[PDB]
């Protein structure tokens, strides 16, 4: 039982592997060597000399069959990659391979790239693979940056697991206003954002990005972003009434201080170190690092006094 | 999302691990004939962990010198395996176990130079080989090749720094690409890749830091990246890249090691992925290693940024400056 079926495959690996090689070092670049290819890469995508062996017969037979029979040549080639891509959606060599493949044909189909993209992240919304695969598509069919935009937001409110999609708005926002962020465009990003930690407070990929949102902007606080920040704050320390366990929102309330006023704020924050301790232990060298950071900060300004 | 741990092991376990290694390649095996793709890099494993545990004798030099000379192709580059295709990945792994061995001349190593060279793109990335891919992880191993060699200089270095910097996301971190998403992975070979081009200090050590540092979950174990579950070789990548930022103290280090001695199998020797799950060479490396970067007096110390012995190292004048 375990053993048949366990010996069995590896038998037929071995033959299918020698004769491709066989086949190869003989310059049999033909559609043989794609039916045994076919075979071995379907189990083991990883087999990246094979991969190179499909683009090489793939470049040759090009050069001795009519374009209407090499563009049914790259037809089953997207359906055989579509087919790998189902059984192993992280395979490197897989999705390179669909790039080289797209990147030489006359007139690709990109609109049907995006919606396999669209596809495959609906599947798995963390895939990597799909992400730089969509990134790719969205270059050569030169899609702005705004509609790239308009789609990670339906990511987000639909369901969570939202890293890879707040990442994208990370190098998207930069995009929407080349400089060598906008204080309207960052208020826009940071009132999406506590709706999505007052949502799900155990997210913790929208409390990542909401510290680069601190940090993308003094005081030159405006009276707009100063009570926008202190409304926050008091949104926090509410939330942490009622998720007192919870890690993210106490250094959140931390870094909030430090972006009112750090000394006003220095007992406040004195005591939230501690709090902070004992509710993420494995973070207490990390966050005693962080507090003599900003005790030293404080210091440095109580010094620029009179 | 963690693994919640059982009643696993609490003792390191040499003996059975230098056993489980020089047996490991006896030859009708299964996952053995299907990883004939990375067998190169399989070798260097095998080796590097035996070397750590001060039994490199145990394994066979000659034999893996004519088959090493036997992947060299006529471009220059280092296959997995004998009429397997040239690679950086195993060029890397060749040399690493050339320098291991003090043997670098067995292979042509002006054309492994010529070949690391040819791989670079305008933009200063590094393809894989001759078919393209573009990927940050090929950075380093040009680099981490050249430097063993004494050859960094063969490559444009700035252009290569500028590319690596552009792959910097707001977290701190470093993705395969422009725009890609930071991953423990390509963070160790991004921050290998600054520490042998004297670049760490570009890095933002306490935003990465912490990036690293939240991804120890309550197990001990580390992902990653957020939402995945902790494992030995990602436990590998997160600590080494926290020390080579001066960072490896914002871990707790009493719950790493547990957890990496968790994941030893107690009957066949080596370790695996996550508490018993079925072991292999890879896993032991990278968990023996981790526990030398802990401090483990049993094994040589290793190198965050080569993942060999320092005492090789010291040997070819190759010792990158680190963070603090
Ligand atoms: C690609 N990958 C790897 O583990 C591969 C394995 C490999 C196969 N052949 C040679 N190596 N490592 C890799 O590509 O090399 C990076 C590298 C090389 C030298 C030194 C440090 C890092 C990782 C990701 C990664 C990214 C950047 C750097 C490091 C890792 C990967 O995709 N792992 C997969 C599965 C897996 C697990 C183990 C393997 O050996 C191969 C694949 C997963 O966890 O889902
Ligand atoms: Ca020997
Ligand atoms: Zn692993």
């Amino acid at each position: 039982a375990k053993r048949l079926e366990r010996e069995q495959k590896l038998k037929l690996y071995q033959s299918a592997t020698q004769a491709v090689f066989q086949k190869r070092q003989a310059g049999e670049l033909d559609e043989s060597v794609l039916e045994l290819t076919s075979q071995i890469l379907g189990a083991n995508p990883d087999f990246a000399t094979l991969w190179n062996c499909r683009r090489e017969v793939l470049q040759h037979l090009e050069t001795e069959k009519s374009p209407e029979e090499s563009a049914a040549l790259v037809k089953a080639e997207l359906g055989f990659l579509e087919s790998c891509l189902r059984v192993n959606p992280k395979s490197y060599g897989t999705w390179h391979h669909r790039c080289w493949l797209l990147s030489r044909l006359p007139e690709p189909n990109w609109a049907r790239e995006l919606e396999l993209c669209a596809r495959f992240l609906e599947a798995d919304e963390r895939n990597f693979h799909c992400w730089d695969y969509r990134r790719f598509v969205a270059a050569q069919a030169a899609v702005a940056p705004a509609e790239e935009l308009a789609f990670t937001d339906s990511l987000i409110t639909r369901n969570f697991s939202n890293y890879s999609s707040w990442h994208y708005r990370s190098c998207l926002l930069p995009q929407l206003h080349p400089q060598p962020l906008p204080e309207n465009v960052l208020l826009k990003e940071l009132e999406l954002v506590q709706n999505a930690f007052f949502t799900d407070p155990n997210d913790q990929s929208a409390w990542f990005y909401h510290r680069w949102l601190l940090g993308a902007g003094r005081c030159e606080l405006s009276v707009e972003k100063s009570t926008v920040l202190q409304s926050e704050l008091e949104s926090c320390k509410e939330l942490q009434e009622l998720e007192p366990e919870n890690k993210w929102c106490l250094l959140t309330i931390i870094l909030l201080m430090r972006a009112l006023d750090p000394l006003l704020y220095e007992k406040e924050t004195l005591q939230y170190f501690s709090t902070l301790k004992a509710v993420d232990p494995m973070r207490a060298a990390y966050l005693d690092d962080l507090r003599s950071k900003f005790l030293l900060e404080n210091s440095v300004l109580k010094m620029e006094y009179a | 999302d963690v693994t919640i741990k059982s009643d696993a092991p609490d003792t390191l376990l040499l003996e059975k691990h230098a056993d489980y290694i020089a047996s490991y390649g006896s030859k009708d095996d299964y996952e053995y004939c299907m990883s004939e793709y990375l067998r190169m890099s399989g070798v260097y494993w095998g080796l590097t962990v035996m070397d750590l545990m001060g039994q490199l004798h145990r394994m066979n030099k000659e034999e893996i010198l004519v088959f090493i000379k036997s992947c060299q192709h006529e471009c220059g580059g280092v296959s997995a395996s004998i009429g397997h295709d040239p690679h950086l990945l195993y060029t890397l792994s060749a040399v690493q176990i050339l320098t291991l061995y003090d043997s670098i001349h067995v292979i042509n190593v002006d054309k492994v130079v010529a070949y690391v060279q040819s791989l670079q793109k305008e933009d200063g990335s590094f393809a894989g080989d001759i078919w393209g891919e573009i990927d940050t992880r090929f950075s380093f191993c040009a680099v981490a090749t050249l430097a063993l060699l004494g050859k960094l200089d063969a490559i444009n270095v700035e252009k290569a720094i500028e590319f690596v910097l552009s792959c910097m996301n707001f977290d701190g971190g470093f993705g395969c690409r422009p725009g890609s998403e930071s991953h423990a992975g390509q963070i160790y070979c991004c921050t290998g890749f600054l520490a042998i081009t004297s670049q760490l200090h570009q890095v933002n050590s306490d935003l990465l830091g912490w990036w690293l540092c939240e991804r120890q979950l309550p197990s001990g174990g580390l992902n990653g990246r957020p939402e995945k579950l902790p494992d030995v070789c990602y436990s590998w990548w997160v600590l080494a890249s926290l020390k080579i930022i001066g960072r490896l103290h914002w871990i707790d280090r009493e719950k790493l090691r547990s957890f990496i001695l968790a994941c030893q199998d107690e009957e066949t020797g080596g370790f695996a992925d996550r508490p018993g799950d079925m072991v292999d060479p890879f896993h032991t490396l990278f968990g023996i290693a981790g526990l030398s970067l802990l401090g483990e007096e049993q094994i040589k110390p290793v190198s965050p940024v080569f993942c060999m012995p320092e005492e090789v190292l010291q040997r070819v004048n190759v010792q990158p400056e680190l963070v603090s």
